[PDB]
């Protein structure tokens, strides 16, 4: 019976915890890849730059 | 609180799909400005040169 009810708590808590940790990583991830984003696209415009300032 | 949670969820991969939304965006939006910067570095030494024989045509005759 301790083993039946804790059960199901336990599979409530561990369905709402892994929720909230994976959601706190996906937030980090957009963080991340955004900032890495702009980057690359700075990167590219930079070459376009680069190669402007190469023939001028 | 276990709904909640799954909003939260929720709330969290709708900024995931921004993320690679922006992303994708943004990567064709600067694919496009290389093809117009190749352009731009196309149509420069041809108008220098066409000055250079304009001052030619300038001068000589």
């Amino acid at each position: 019976l301790g083993d039946f009810m804790d059960k199901r708590d336990a599979s409530i808590k561990e369905q709402l915890s892994g929720v909230k940790d994976t959601s706190s990583e996906v937030k980090q991830l957009e963080e991340q890849a955004n900032a890495v984003m702009r980057a690359a696209r700075a990167e590219i415009s930079a070459a376009l730059n680069k190669m402007k300032k190469e023939t001028q | 609180t276990i709904r909640n949670s799954e909003e939260l969820r929720g709330k969290a991969i709708e900024q995931l799909e921004k993320a690679r939304a922006r992303l994708k965006k943004v990567e064709m939006d600067a694919d496009q400005f290389r093809v117009n910067g190749y352009s731009e570095i196309e149509r420069e030494k041809m108008n220098l040169i066409n000055s250079t024989y304009k001052t030619l045509e300038q001068f000589e005759n």
